[PDB]
DNA sequence: TCAATATCCACCTGCAGATTCTACCAAAAGTGTATTTGGAAACTGCTCCATCAAAAGGCATGTTCAGCTGAATTCAGCTGAACATGCCTTTTGATGGAGCAGTTTCCAAATACACTTTTGGTAGAATCTGCAGGTGGATATTGAT
DNA sequence: ATCAATATCCACCTGCAGATTCTACCAAAAGTGTATTTGGAAACTGCTCCATCAAAAGGCATGTTCAGCTGAATTCAGCTGAACATGCCTTTTGATGGAGCAGTTTCCAAATACACTTTTGGTAGAATCTGCAGGTGGATATTGA
């Protein structure tokens, strides 16, 4: 399912970041460390969810998780 | 009579900022000064980021700021920058740039 | 019968996509993923369309700035691709590894 | 029911220095985040502040002290300035 | 003369005695482990305190510090220190 | 009236509950305190500093030291992955740095 | 007090090279030490300003331990054994 | 016929050390000065508590030497094994001090 | 340099989705009084910071020398970009319906208060030892041959 | 391989610089009795949010060619480590004078309570508007010959 994040856009990505030349390897690789930020940050969401003891992550779950990991976010509430 | 902050000459609600620093336990006691101090300040970078948004915009013969603006507003200013460094801006997208070793020839 | 060198058309793209914002996961997929890892933690939720999106955006931020000191490990080591090794070494100054 | 934000101010700054420009949702979102953030960091800081000092009460000196910590050396000048005026006024009227 | 200055001395020492009947802890070790102590009660109260505020409730309960708690630290860790934060807690309330 | 005893007895917890329950008052987090709230936050204070002290005490042992320093210290915090990672942000006066050397680095 | 000046070559060479010692640093580059002085400036600068802050925002012509054990929190450095 | 350590035994001998021991490298009485200057160039008449300047040592080589571990790690990354201000540079760019 | 294939850049043009705009109500934000209290003055007890003196040797500074790095080249094997294809997974819109955040009150349990007694801590004494700093003697490493 | 030259490692001492254990107030827990306040809580209700279609492109998955990028291998000037001589200056030890934290007591400007009295800011519809996005048409930028 991780998988279902393209090569292309994986491709894409890098681009933005100005990267002109991709190793083979520099997918797989990619898949896993976003894996690990989707993980931490979405477990974090999660916990102030089940807190709130409600069965919906909001985005403000996520804005004030995302924030935990130092990784602020601005636009969606804040 | 009159609001505090058309007192305070302020555009920002220090009434408001006032009601939020007693409420979100930061003291015991709120001074009478620092609503409208704190709510000083708060209007200025406003102003300040308003401005080189808005002037970010009319470089792109366009006259509505968008995030893509504030972002190109904050990245290309030491000040703004250093002080959103650990801040990302949703769709505000990247600084054009590529390094040298990368060009042709 | 044309053809553009090996580069260019990557230089073009570099281009085209800093200059951009729209975000480059396709929605679906990336949603689908989201709700499978949180499946994880927690049965049975539900998001705000505007939280997956929260989190796309914090994602690909996060990507593309990881792709930028990334690049500059890659040009330190005098090459023009990144590889692991890239990804590795940045990531482990950052102190995420 | 009701949600409060810093929109209207956001807003009414904005036509002070570009009368002419108007402002995407999404932007105004972007505007609020950032007050609220940079609201959040000087109070804390402010509160920390009276905290290392034993004072039972945050004044504007803290909110000074604070936004010196916290700004970046030429925006914390004027940030102090503005917040320094718009207090004397305030208090002379 | 000299007001009296609070510490966590007293109890780093005895669980010390606690795990290591035998060793002692210098000073500056102790200097540490003070720090230590106010350091993670500043982060779970301060999280703890954040939750509350996020959910327009004004009381920080022992729920409060134990989702602080799992925002905090890490895999075991959290796990073992919940277990014992939970069962302090009943035994307590339990009479 | 009846004796006194204490919400650390009354808890089991050799950290004290009296304390960290003015701590969290006169520290402005809430507004008001629950009851167990003081006795869970010492009860995990207490149960990670014994998780600190078992592992400093080993290094205090591994090292003939029969008194625990901040060298030992150090190396029970940097060694073990869960407390490393807590205080991975933290820097420990006196307590030096891991024998480390990249392997690239010796003779061969 | 005599005048103080260049106080940052009381970084010696011999210091810099004992520090990259325990980085486990086998080999240094010629230009390293004075790299190395011109990044300690700045951490102290930094360091010290936000510490003076804490102590004129106090009223006190002393820079207490805690002033720097605040300052190095604030700056990202939090530091045991001095805190209390 | 005198003996002689080859080039790059006695380094490896001087980490093996310094990574054992805790003691603080730089000299007490030099960085003393350095503190007080770097002060008074912020604001006069000032005065230190002892521990306070430890304090502040403790915390510059603490940083030095950490920021030391990355730029060795750079610069084999480089396939070398002489840090170069590159690394220092890359390390700080990254570390994300000041890029 | 000449020539050809694609890119890019402009100036328009025209809906379509957002945005300013045009009206109205509870929740705040001023007011007027009365009460309460934090922390500024003033003063003074006393810690401890800045200084100065002196002696001793641990180290920083400079210099000689040459091992073995880092920086250059050269070279070609093969990893990864540019492409033309082929087709299926994602994007886009409406429903339709169920789950459920959000209110809305009740009110039994849980906190905050006021302050009165009771002790657990903290600040110096009095009492103790782990081990720093030395010394030798194995053991283990390096580096020449 | 084998010494010969050093450096490292371990255990054996033992006074004393710090860590323990005592002792003795008193700041602040713990007890009680007496007002608030909190936030579960059984019902209810309009959003939001999944599901389900259901087509249409895009956009992604493939298999080709070959350009040129990354290593591997070989070189070698000279940078940077090791070893030494020389003697500077940081350390160590102490003793002193005061600059200034800190501990106590006064209380007056200032902040908090309360009770109301007005004014706003947020919430829905109501009238435009700014670009997005598509369309030539004209130089650009590449790249091959
Ligand atoms: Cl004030
Ligand atoms: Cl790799
Ligand atoms: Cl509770
Ligand atoms: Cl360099
Ligand atoms: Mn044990
Ligand atoms: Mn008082
Ligand atoms: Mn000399
Ligand atoms: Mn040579
Ligand atoms: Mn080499
Ligand atoms: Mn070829
Ligand atoms: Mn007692
Ligand atoms: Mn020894
Ligand atoms: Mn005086
Ligand atoms: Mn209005
Ligand atoms: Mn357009």
């Amino acid at each position: 399912n991780i998988q279902g994040i393209t090569k292309p856009a994986i491709r894409r990505l890098a681009r933005r970041g100005g990267v002109k030349r991709i190793s083979g390897l520099i997918y797989e690789e990619t898949r896993g460390v976003l894996q690990v930020f989707l993980e931490n940050v979405i477990r974090d969401a999660v916990t102030y969810t089940e807190h709130a003891k409600r069965k919906t992550v909001t985005a403000m779950d996520v804005v004030y998780a995302l924030k935990r990991q130092g990784r602020t976010l601005y636009g969606f509430g804040g | 009579a009159k609001t505090r902050s058309s007192r305070a000459g302020l555009q920002f609600p220090v009434g408001r900022v006032h009601r939020l620093l007693r409420k979100g336990n930061y003291s015991e006691r709120v001074g009478a000064g620092a609503p409208v101090y704190l709510a000083a300040v708060l209007e200025y970078l406003t102003a300040e980021i308003l401005e080189l948004a808005g002037n970010a915009a009319r470089d792109n013969k366009k006259t509505r700021i968008i995030p893509r603006h504030l972002q190109l507003a904050i990245r290309n200013d030491e000040e703004l920058n250093k002080l959103l460094g650990r801040v990302t801006i949703a769709q505000g997208g990247v600084l054009p740039n590529i390094q040298a070793v990368l060009l042709p020839k | 019968p044309h053809r553009y060198r090996p580069g260019t058309v990557a230089l073009r793209e570099i281009r085209r996509y800093q200059k951009s914002t729209e975000l480059l996961i396709r929605k679906l997929p990336f949603q689908r993923l989201v709700r499978e890892i949180a499946q994880d933690f927690k049965t049975d939720l539900r998001f705000q369309s505007s939280a997956v999106m929260a989190l796309q955006e914090a994602c690909e931020a996060y990507l593309v700035g990881l792709f930028e000191d990334t690049n500059l490990c890659a040009i330190h080591a005098k090459r023009v691709t990144i590889m692991p090794k890239d990804i590795q070494l940045a990531r482990r100054i950052r102190g995420e590894r | 029911s009701r949600k409060e934000s810093y929109s209207i101010y956001v807003y009414k700054v904005l036509k002070q220095v570009h009368p002419d420009t108007g402002i995407s949702s999404k932007a105004m979102g972007i505007m609020n985040s950032f007050v609220n953030d940079i609201f959040e960091r000087i109070a804390g800081e402010a509160s920390r502040l009276a905290h290392y000092n034993k004072r039972s009460t945050i004044t504007s000196r803290e909110i000074q002290t604070a936004v010196r910590l916290l700004l970046p050396g030429e925006l914390a000048k004027h940030a102090v300035s503005e917040g320094t005026k718009a207090v004397t006024k305030y208090t002379s009227a």
